[PDB]
């Protein structure tokens, strides 16, 4: 039992997306006291459409920044975003509690994978 | 000191800017929220605290307006003082078997302490002085819309305590709400007031304190807070004339036209008041 | 005194907001729940308590409307009072060996005490007046959806006792329910009523008590509670014309169109009632 | 300890998760009134699908609280959380009286293991 690239359930996809935004941010800005996780974990799971919209602004800004320097990862992450955001039809305003459980699994699963290598 | 003779209900509105309205002591000190839906919450306890503060400040300890719950006090001793005032001593666990002595200690306590006369208390301690229910009650405050709290890192240039590297600067933190709007409910019951002598002058003082509450508690962390609206429903009888929930439905709040982004000021909202039933009087004190 | 002449069934609906409906006295003080499913529960005893409270408040000792002084009384005294009032020598463990006077030591009760007339009581006690079954019965209340209890933390100014260890000096807890909707069932029997005299005016007073139960119940922990619906089925003869379970099935509750994940208001639900057989009369506007 | 780190039985896993959560919390906040167990034992068993996702919020907050300090155990816990959860495909809705028993077992074995030096 591990990460399934084919689950195609919306709250699972949202969890994966969250996890990889965390990872990309990490590489963006070293040395931060607090991660986006610590800041937004709860909110994200309660109000998808609310926040998700917001975060992508900053992510855009960052990837804009990061092309100057020769270093890359971040093109793999931009592709990973672009896959998950194409599979997600739309952003729910809110999720049933039981669904907020499944969101945690997609996050953890995805994280572990990225934890490797 | 006659009690009131009508049943009441009211509604209160208030907002915050760049501040923490109630840090609840089990999540660092983050502002309290509903964990399924992301609306903010404030406890009644806080509010009551505030009101006690305001009364103490304004009346300056006038007679029969003392407050029972003072900072780091001891309660058992106040119980004992009431006992001696009515000229009895306490049983280690129970009130005096003579009904009149218990009535006298309770009536003395009620007569002397304003907050007991208004909210009641649990005096069942070693020095048993009984129980009171209190005529005035309040519910939880809930935000109109979801809130997105933000955390701000800060640093201190000076050094706390000596170590290997100690000018090495610490990082501290602040938790804040950008903006938010809250709603509250309350009730007053004449029959209970009859048991304590809660008089109408106390009611006027209560209104006054309620409208001017926030103006004396400015602090580093609290940001900017204010009160916006106050509506009171007055029944024409010692027992109501309509259900409470129907009354609360007469007041609606919604997006002001043209608002697109997240709310950031009071002006982004619109508030209206409906027409009350026949047996109820509606007033806007603020 | 003329008893009713028809059988009755009814259904009741009510909800809560940020409150504790009924604390479990073993599980700390948490709300009662279904261990298997998480559905909430409310004891009937609670409801009956409430009804007795309302009756005592509204009638205030009118004749034949006493409430058996249920609060903190020594029950066996009233039985010997019935014995002495009936002119019968009090018998601790046994009823009189005289049918008429034996039943009189209870009929005195029935005349005096309303709640005895309605629910009955156990009276084989250390002063024996017998048994009563009660023409009115109710079952447990069950929520339509799972509930998720919450817990919060509290500070304190002061210290009750001689806590000389020597800020925020104390913790405390509260238990609450964000939202929930409840249902209940009840019955009335005519043959038993004939045995006590439960009459029509009592039935009307009972309806009124059901409608207005919650209004006088406000407390710190209670939160906000109110009743929503009430449907009454009346058969056309002393023995019903249909099974009870068929009738209760005519009422159905479901989510509104705007489901939107967590429920937080009555508005989230839709309620509908079918049509009854020929021999049953349905009145719901109560 | 009798703990079997390769059982992979869902209720067993769940119990281990519970125990770890408890330990984390305990470490976070010395001098607390009571334990997680005391507050949420019942509910968890009753309805695993509704409570675990709330527990994981607080877990994060605790970890955050901890990690900033030299007592960086709390990183070690997070790795276990990763490992455990990894094996789980979804949360159950309901549990039999039987797996409830199993659930308990897992809890206890893990508890003792943590307490080992």
């Amino acid at each position: 039992v591990s990460l399934d690239p084919a689950r195609t359930d919306r709250p699972y996809l949202l969890g994966r997306l969250f996890a990889v935004l965390e990872k990309a941010q990490e590489d963006a800005v070293p040395g931060a006291n607090a991660t986006i996780k610590d800041r937004y974990l709860a909110s994200a799971s309660a109000n998808p459409g609310q926040v998700f919209h917001m975060l992508l602004k900053n992510a855009s800004n960052h990837t804009a920044k990061l092309r100057k320097d020769p270093e890359r990862k971040a093109i793999h992450y931009e592709i990973m975003m672009q896959e998950i955001i194409d599979n997600i039809s739309d952003f729910p305003v809110t999720m049933s509690s039981d669904e907020q459980g499944l969101f945690m699994i997609g996050y953890y699963h995805q994280r572990k994978a990225l934890f490797t290598k | 000191m006659t009690a009131i003779a009508n049943r009441y209900e009211f509604v209160l509105l208030f907002d915050v800017e760049n501040g923490n309205p109630n840090g609840d002591p089990d999540a660092g000190n983050m502002p309290r929220i509903d964990p399924e839906t992301g609306h903010g919450l404030v406890t009644d306890v806080c509010l009551k605290r505030k009101i006690r503060n305001h009364v103490a400040l304004t009346k300056e300890g006038a007679e029969r307006f003392n407050i029972y719950i003072q900072e780091k006090a001891i309660l058992n001793e106040t119980h004992e003082r009431a006992y001696t005032a009515c000229d009895l001593k306490p049983e280690p666990k129970k009130l005096p078997k003579k009904v009149e002595d218990a009535k006298r200690v309770t009536d003395w306590m009620c007569t002397n302490f304003y907050d007991i006369r208004t909210f009641g208390a649990v005096m069942t301690t070693e020095v048993n002085c009984g129980q009171v229910r209190g005529p005035v009650q309040m519910a939880f405050a809930r935000s109109v819309e979801p809130v997105v709290p933000q955390e701000v890192s800060i640093t201190r240039m000076a050094v706390t305590t000596k170590a290997e590297a100690e000018d090495n600067r610490t990082m501290g933190r602040k938790h804040i709400v950008p903006y938010g709007l809250y709603v509250a409910h309350g009730f007053i019951s004449a029959p209970l007031a009859e048991k304590t002598g809660f008089s109408d002058e106390d009611l006027t003082l209560f209104w006054d304190a309620l409208v001017n509450m926030f103006e004396h508690d400015r602090s580093a962390a609290r940001g900017l807070m204010s009160s916006r609206k106050l509506i009171v429903f007055k029944h024409q009888n010692r027992l109501g004339n309509a259900p409470a929930h129907k009354l609360f439905d007469l007041v609606k709040v919604s997006r002001a036209e043209g608002s697109s982004g997240p709310a950031r000021s009071f002006a982004d909202y619109a508030v209206t008041v409906g027409q009350a039933p026949e047996g109820v009087e509606v007033k806007e004190m603020l």
